[PDB]
RNA sequence: ACGAUAGUUACCUGGUUGAUUCUGCUAGUCAUAUGCUUGUCUCAAAUACCCAAUCCCGACACGGGGAGGUAGUGACAAUAAAUACUGAUACAGGGCUCUUUCGGGUCUUGUAAUUGGAAUGAGUACAAUUUAAAUCCCUUAACGAGGAACAAUUGGAGGGCAAGUCUGGUGCCAGCAGCCGCGGUAAUUCCAGCUCCAAUAGCGUAUAUUGCUCGUAGUU
RNA sequence: GUUUUCAUUAAUCAGGAACGUAAACUAUU
């Protein structure tokens, strides 16, 4: 879906599906961090 | 595609839509924490 | 294409740097279980 | 944890190399030397010296002249003259420096020769920068420019934060008695000299 | 070392100055004494030509060396007062 | 771990033990 | 990372600006603004609170010029960009006014003085200009784009 | 009414083991020391000048005041932003990219080329003004830009080089490297100013880091 | 088991009290 149309947040928490999409350009990748949430390649927030 | 200035996604401007897993509902879920209130407190804006 | 696959030989040498460093970090770590 | 951390690093900071003192239970005058470029004014800095002192005005004052400023420690004033050799002579003798720059004008050739000079051959403790001819001025803005940029210059050429002292005027033909006081009251109090190898080990 | 983050030492001796290649570590490695403990411990001066403004008894601050011989801890920082970088861009002389 | 547990205390059975400081945390909290 | 390289180098490369820090002051007023829109869509509507702060932040906003006058709303309002506001800025109002040929000559003109907002001269292309103040960006009176003397190279040229 | 008059109308299949494919291989400190750099404007953490304003004391309108106000320093922070803008012509044919690389993708890019325009604030500065007297501010006549300068820095990564030097060895190879070369210092004009990345009047480094049972006080 | 009685007497253990050649393959379900 996200190598398709791209304009997604991807909220997940596991490494392996965080290590495959972080080699595509320009998804941001949200998780939990235990008091919040914590977005990763975001560049506007 | 279409609005990609080398990795820098122009497509993502707010209402952001945001994709969930169910590693990331379950924990949500987990550390009693809600899920449209948190992500809008994340990222500042409306999301869908 | 030489350019490129001198760099893709660097990244490589990290990558068994690395792979080695938690090799020896993880057996370290069970070797005491073990013990 | 901060304030150890700071004391420790104080700690660290007041460490040097053990050298040998060589000082003596009654010890000599300590010699300053005044040293700059050609017609900045080092004899009226050593006539308004001495009058400051021992209140004798001297019109004409040659060779090293010893002055009683406290009740344990002693001066002797040097004036170097503007030959190369006697900077190098002096340079290796010199126990506090009275380095003159001029004002207006700006640093020379011969104030930036004998701070390298000094440096390469032995750092004695005190080196004052005095500052002159400020008088030759109009606008007040443009001098607190010039003191700002060789009060900079100065404090890359030797340490930062050194003592410059700006002395304005030649009321009397001698200098203003305030300014002249202020660094008197820099070069009165004093601490032991440092020890240099040269100076601990041969007699001069 | 210590409880701080520099260190003062004397230059005992600059090992390895007899060494034939030019930028070995062991070229560049210089014993220190430590003034505050005692110790004699071996640091890293950062440059071949920046080894000859290290001279023998002179007050040498060192730190650490975070990144030939994987284990010299330390780096020479500054001699003598000025910092050593800034003698090898001769930007500064050394007092003596 | 479950996802249904409770974050205040610990949980034994159907008992939930709460020590004195977490209500005082609450508590804190709230003002 | 390479999202905030590329996204700071494209505001810079866009809007004529001079390093990074300009844009991490807009991207920290603005993400200010945002978290008082989010702070009052915490409570309900029709609470006084939200109702009159909310209606002080939007007509802030609309009279800066910075959020259109069709869209009023505090979803709007968390919707608002960096881009928005750069394009407040006066040295792209300058340049999109056609003063000047390229956001780095309208940047140059508002550092030599030649423009004025209304009465005054701006020395500085960071003016952020409001929407009633939009229209009076021109020429200075000493400017010799706008009268007076000819100028500098002119009259070495002239002699 | 046709429908199991003893629900045995049950159980008669609990799922070893392997192959292949797709994924996966740190950042802040109001935290101390220290190194380099610093042109402009406000602003301020830390032996200067005067009673001119507000105030006080006296034979007393005048004499006298260590409150007060004025100025100077300052990269500890914090604020705004210079170090250039814009054309024309000539010439070259390549520039750029990648998953998949002796392969694919895209179409205008350059040059230490030749010339032309303007704009000018840092600084220099006549004055007048401000003020106890000065300064700053605001006004302001006159100068004030072509790089070899009115001279941007701090770090990191990488390529290219000798009749030079060193080390290893089953020739010519490899490694570390190289201010050091035959001559030559008023001699040389060379990668002529090497390429890329990050922050940019700021930036880096170091360290700290972020045996069982009974039984009492007690407890439920 | 009873066609038996007092109706909280109880639960838990700080302190204390009585009894005393080896090892070596492992609210329901
Ligand atoms: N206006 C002004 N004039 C000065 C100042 N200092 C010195 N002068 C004058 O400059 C002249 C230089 O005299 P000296 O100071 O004797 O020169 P010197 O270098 O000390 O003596 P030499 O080394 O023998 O020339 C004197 O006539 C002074 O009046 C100053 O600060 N301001
Ligand atoms: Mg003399």
């Amino acid at each position: 879906r996200v190598q398709k149309h791209r304009i997604y947040i991807v909220a997940t928490n596991d490494r392996d599906l965080k290590r495959r999409i972080r080699k595509i350009p320009g998804v941001p990748i949200m998780s939990v961090q235990k008091g919040k949430y914590a977005i990763e390649r975001l560049p506007g927030a | 595609p279409s609005s990609m200035f080398f990795e820098h996604n122009e497509a993502l401007v707010p209402p952001y839509n945001v994709l969930v897993d169910t590693n990331f509902l379950s924990r949500t879920v987990g550390a009693k924490l809600p899920l449209l209130e948190s992500a809008m407190d994340c990222l500042y804006a409306s999301v869908n | 294409r030489e350019k490129l696959k001198k760099e893709l030989a660097e990244i490589e040498e990290r990558r068994r740097e690395k792979q080695k460093k938690e090799k020896k970090e993880f057996w370290e770590r069970e070797g005491k279980k073990r013990k | 944890a901060r304030q150890a951390a700071r004391s420790h690093d104080i700690k660290e900071k007041r460490l040097h190399v053990p050298l040998v003192d060589r000082l003596p239970d009654e010890p000599p005058p300590r010699l300053v030397v005044i040293v700059g470029p050609p017609g900045v004014g080092k004899t009226t800095l050593l006539k308004s010296l001495v009058r400051r002192y021992t209140k004798e005005t001297m019109s004409d004052p040659v060779g090293p002249i010893t002055v009683v400023t406290s009740k344990k420690q002693r001066l002797t004033f040097i004036e170097c003259p503007n030959e190369l050799e006697a900077m190098i002579d002096m340079a290796k003798v010199a126990d506090i420096v009275l380095l003159m720059i001029d004002g207006n004008y700006g640093f020379e050739m011969e104030t930036m020769e004998f701070l390298n000079i000094l440096a390469n051959t032995g750092m004695p403790g005190n080196v004052f920068g005095i500052l002159t001819h400020l008088d030759l001025f109009k606008k007040p803005s443009a001098l607190k420019d010039a003191k700002k940029r060789l009060k900079h210059r100065l404090w890359t050429e030797l340490y930062q934060g050194a003592h410059l002292f700006y002395l304005s005027g030649v009321l009397n033909g001698r200098y203003p008695d305030r300014e002249i006081h202020n660094l008197s009251r820099f070069l009165s109090v004093m601490k032991n000299p440092r020890p240099l190898v040269w100076r601990n080990t041969h007699p001069y | 070392f210590g409880g701080s983050s520099h260190a003062k030492g004397i230059v005992l001796e600059k090992v390895g100055v007899e060494a034939k290649q030019p930028n070995s570590a062991i070229r560049k490695c210089v014993r220190v004494q430590l003034i505050k403990n005692g110790k004699k411990v071996t640091a890293f001066v950062p440059n071949d030509g920046c080894l000859n403004f290290v001279d023998e008894n002179d007050e040498v601050l060192l730190a650490g060396f975070g990144r030939d011989i994987p284990g010299v801890r330390f780096k020479v920082v500054k001699v003598s007062g000025v910092g050593l970088l800034a003698l090898w861009k001769e930007k500064k002389e050394k007092p003596r | 771990r479950p996802v249904d547990l409770p974050a205040v205390g610990r949980m034994r059975g159907a008992e939930l033990r709460i020590s004195a400081k977490e209500a005082a945390a609450i508590a804190r909290e709230v003002r | 990372e390479a999202a905030r390289l590329d996204s700071e180098l494209k505001l810079v490369g866009e809007y004529g600006l001079r390093n990074k820090r300009e844009v991490w002051r807009v991207l920290l007023t603005l993400s200010k603004i945002r978290r008082a829109a989010r702070i009052l869509l915490t409570l309900d509507e029709k609470d006084p609170k939200r109702l009159f702060e909310g209606n002080a932040l939007i007509r802030r906003l609309v009279r800066i010029g910075v959020l259109d006058e069709s869209r009023m709303k505090l979803d709007y309002v968390l919707a608002l960009k960096a881009e928005d506001f750069l394009e407040r800025r006066l040295q792209t109002l300058v340049y999109k006014l056609g003063l000047a040929k390229s956001i780095h000559h309208a940047r140059v003109l508002i550092r030599q003085r030649h423009i004025r907002v209304g009465k005054q001269i701006v020395n500085v292309p960071s003016f952020m200009v409001r929407l009633d103040s939009q229209k009076h960006i021109d020429f200075a009176l000493t400017s010799p784009f706008g009268g007076g003397r000819p100028g500098r190279v002119r009259r070495k040229k002239a002699k």
